[PDB]
């Protein structure tokens, strides 16, 4: 037989200094990291859209309860919990007449269309932002679901409407977040058989939490930072894309997300060339791409912190090969440690217990050897008497690939690193969060080829 | 001296707000009672709550919900509540907490109408505002807040029955473990003795291209009738290497490289499990990159192995577990089966319609939880079975790689409590 370590759960810091383990628990019992003095809210669509938000602004104000309380803790209300005043009124609203809409929606060619509605939202919003003196802090943009219907591919820039809204906005810095009328409102829209299209009956408390935790995010503050932390450590994650719309099979786009203690990441953009090899299909990048991405990723942390990192990490979907490898180690300070770890799902071990219906426990490890092992990050888990997925967990494959780092301390981090998604204040993730949101930030950034932009903060691509 | 303070409730209904005040206020540096605090019980219940409701309390917050209105035990403590009240002389001794908007007015028990209610049914923490405003005015005694002692009761009383144990526990996975290798690869000479553009994966004993060699694991002369103009090899041009040695991967030499050769002995492993499940007439389905093999309806008895549903129905559909077969070294030898799903309806014609197919296998594998996994994959492995401890995959005339049918055992040393519901 074969042995298993146990790695265990780690603890996030709240406030008034204290740790937990569940942070919708600490944030009911503790508060938020840091607190600000309300959210000034900003919303542009219908009337119709404006009172939907509305009533639903006053209503996650009252307490809201769950089917099953111990797996999906209650919320008690946004004041009691954020500390915040998120009130239905004093809020800028901007009107989309009707007719606008209907004038757009009626067209042929689906990306023509897709770029009149975004622009039609996007020049009220920039207007809105420029000729105000008031300084709001997020705009919700409420959208009717004929439009979402009707603004999806198959139904030279993307034809999606969400990836299209948060790329032209990169270059003007708005926090925004997109909703549907059917969501805030489940309850009003029914189908033809006299039920809800989308029944939120079971979950409405965790709904809100994910809701009152993104709202408070994008506004400026920050929810929870882990607690056991190493000193001067920085994380980054790859993430490659190919380009449809280029003649040329080879191009292909990159990007850098990096990441502190703090779980509040910023974005570093490369430059569009020929990564991609269809003969293999893996990605590579030339010496100049890599290069340019890594002196920005260090020249970032020190305008962050002020210090050289002590160590950096890599994350990618793929194995490195030499020419990017060392085109990466001529840029580094030789103070600093470098690590480049390669992380893939697609490794067939499943594990089954031979009593009981239930799974393997979350976190348990099978290290292979002393460059690569398995982690168990989507196991079952007794905080909430339930597993984080169903079926039988796929467990992550975590191989060393370049650099001396101890496998331990890298299993530790990695299961570390999934604490940190404030888009939903949930227990767990069975992915790291340097490469969770690879498939969003690369469709986003490929939906506009023309982006020159800064290094930017999360909250404006998410 | 009086500091503690009382909350009264209805169980378990109302022990949300009642864990929210009591953690809260605890935190804040006051000191709170009630009955989920402790949890160890059966010290005289009713005697320990008339002595701290006499004795102890200092104030009394009755939750006046609509179930808390006029149950026994509420009404019992409320008795004694204006017993007390009348003896302290203290005439907000009692305090209601309406925690819910169904309550009309006309319903609330008549000892408690009178009284003025702090409002906790619009929002919770004006309502925490206003008891703590109340208590300022009524000059409790207390210490400096404290949110420590909180995340210590917390973790205490409510994070005692979901923590981690140190149990052993023993864990099945899907490899299987390769027992014996023939002695030799063998390498021939051909390429201009064959005809070119030959596709060598159609014969019977499997062979793979090596330029100008022919790497397969049989003897020079077991291809003649597969290719008669091949008749003319003679037995002393063919190169042998163990694979013992390969296995260590110590082997360098310009004619391979250890992990050529390994690559090698992987697509030959996938071939011969290819044909050798072939001879077991299990049906086949070419997936995108894989092929996965399954059991007719009504191959087997009742579709049934010893006690394992295999195959079974759903709806208008069946479905059928499948397997499908891959190869792999260095943890150590091991062969991976993976598990699927697949839909038909006349029980021997697949389903054409591939989103049918994938929603039906999400719908059927959302009933589908560890131990039914585990026992159907159990049960096809043995009926695969030609021994009681292993089946052989055949590598030529007289060569065969034996495969235990017990998957790998792994060992664990923590593990948790089944839940009770």
């Amino acid at each position: 037989m074969k042995e298993l370590i146990y790695i265990e759960e780690p603890k996030i810091l709240f406030a008034h200094g204290q740790k937990c383990t569940d942070a919708r628990d600490g944030l009911a019992l503790f508060g938020p990291l840091n607190n600000l003095y309300g959210i000034k809210s900003g919303v542009i669509g219908t009337k119709q859209g404006l009172k939907i938000f509305r009533d639903y602004l006053d209503h996650i104000q009252k307490p809201i309860y769950n089917s099953n309380s111990i797996t999906r803790p209650m919320f008690p209300g946004f004041e009691a919990v954020f500390d915040c005043k998120w009130e239905s009124t004093g809020i800028t609203f901007k009107e989309v007449t009707n007719e606008d809409i209907g004038k757009f929606l009626y067209n042929s060619s689906t990306h023509k269309r897709t770029y009149d509605l975004v622009s039609l939202f996007i020049d009220k919003i920039i207007s809105a932002n420029k000729n105000e003196d008031e300084n709001v802090d997020v705009w919700f943009v409420i959208v009717p679901d004929e439009i979402y219907k009707y603004c999806r591919p198959n139904s030279n820039y993307d034809a999606q409407f969400h990836d299209q809204f948060k790329a032209r906005l990169l270059k003007h810095t708005i926090p925004t977040q997109i909703f549907r009328e059917s969501t805030l409102a489940w309850r009003d829209f029914k189908n033809a058989f006299g039920l809800p299209i989308r029944d939120f009956s079971k979950i409405e408390g965790h709904l809100a939490w994910t809701i009152s935790t993104a709202a408070f995010y994008k506004a400026g503050g920050k929810p929870w930072k882990l607690s056991d932390v190493r000193n001067g450590v920085c994380y980054l994650g790859l993430v490659y894309k190919k380009v449809e719309k280029s003649k040329n099979p080879r191009n292909a786009c990159c990007a850098a997300q990096m990441f502190l203690d703090n779980g509040d990441g910023t974005v570093f953009k490369g430059e569009v060339g020929p990564w991609y090899n269809p003969k293999n299909g893996q990605y590579h990048l030339e010496p100049k791409e890599a290069k340019a991405l890594l002196s920005q990723s260090l020249q970032s942390y020190k305008e962050q912190i002020g210090e050289y990192p002590k160590e950096v990490f890599i994350h990618a979907k793929t194995r490195f090969n030499h020419q990017e490898w060392d085109a990466f180690l001529e840029v580094t300070p030789k103070e600093t440690n470098l690590v480049g770890v390669t992380i893939s799902k697609t490794k067939p071990l499943k594990l089954y217990k031979t009593e009981g219906d239930y799974t393997i426990l979350r976190g348990n490890a099978y290290v292979v050897n002393e460059r690569s092992a398995f982690l168990w990050t989507v196991g079952y888990v007794p905080k909430i008497q339930t597993a984080l997925s169903m079926e039988v967990p796929n467990p992550l494959f975590i191989e060393i690939n370049k650099g001396e780092a101890d496998i331990k301390q890298v299993l530790k981090d990695i299961l570390s690193l999934t604490k940190l998604n404030y888009n939903a204040c949930i227990f767990a993730d069975g992915e790291p969060v340097t490469l969770r949101f690879a498939d969003k930030i690369g469709e986003i950034l490929t939906a506009s080829t023309d982006i020159k932009t800064p290094p930017l903060a999360f909250k404006y691509y998410i | 001296m009086r500091n503690k303070i009382f909350i009264s409730h209805a169980t378990p209904d109302d022990n949300d707000f009642t864990r929210w005040l009591a953690l809260k206020l605890i935190g804040l540096g006051y000191e709170v009672w009630c009955d989920i605090l402790f949890l160890d019980k059966g010290v005289d219940f009713w005697s320990n709550i008339e002595k701290v409701i006499r004795e102890d309390t200092c104030k009394f917050l009755l939750v006046s919900s609509s179930y808390s209105n006029q149950r026994e035990g509420v009404l019992k403590e409320l008795a004694v509540a204006a017993k007390v009240k009348k003896q302290l002389k203290d005439d907000k001794f009692i305090i209601p907490l309406a925690i819910d908007e169904q309550l009309s007015y006309d319903d609330i028990n008549i000892d408690i109408v009178r009284l003025n209610a702090i409002d906790f049914k619009m929002s919770w923490a004006r309502g925490l505002k206003d008891i703590l405003e109340a208590f300022e005015k009524q000059k409790v005694p207390k210490e400096v807040a404290d949110a420590s002692k909180s995340n210590l009761l917390y973790q205490q009383i409510f994070l005692h029955d979901k923590s981690v144990i140190e149990k052993e526990e023993i864990y099945d996975s899907n490899w299987l473990s390769i027992l014996s290798f023939p002695e030799e690869l063998r390498f021939h000479e051909y390429n201009w003795m064959l005809p070119k553009r030959f596709d060598v994966r159609e014969l019977t004993f499997p062979a793979v291209r090596y330029k100008n060699y022919l790497c397969t694991f049989a003897w020079a002369y077991d291809f003649t009738y597969h290719l008669p103009k091949t008749e003319t090899y003679h037995k002393s041009k063919t190169i042998r290497i163990p694979t013992e040695e390969i296995l260590s991967g110590s082997y360098d030499s310009n004619f391979i490289r250890n992990a050529e050769c390994k690559r090698l002995i992987v697509q030959l492993l996938n071939k011969a499990f290819e044909l050798r499940m072939k001879d077991k007439e299990v049906q086949e389905y070419e997936m995108s990159n894989k092929t996965a093999y399954w059991l007719e309806k009504g191959k087997l008895e009742k579709d049934k192995f010893e006690k394992t549903m295999l195959v079974g129905k759903q709806k208008d559909k069946n479905w059928h577990f499948a397997i499908s077969g891959a190869s792999k070294l260095y943890p150590f030898p091991v062969l991976m089966i993976s598990s699927h799903i697949f839909f038909t309806a006349d029980g021997k014609k697949l389903i054409d319609s591939s989103s049918v197919q994938h929603s039906s296998r999400r719908r059927q594998g959302k009933n589908w939880w560890n131990n039914t996994w585990r026992t159907k994959l159990l049960a096809f492995i043995k009926y695969l079975s030609d021994d009681d401890t292993s089946f052989y995959l055949e590598m030529g005339s007289e060569e065969k790689v034996f495969v235990s049918n017990e998957p790998v055992k792994f060992k664990g040393n923590v593990s948790y409590n089944i839940p009770e519901k």
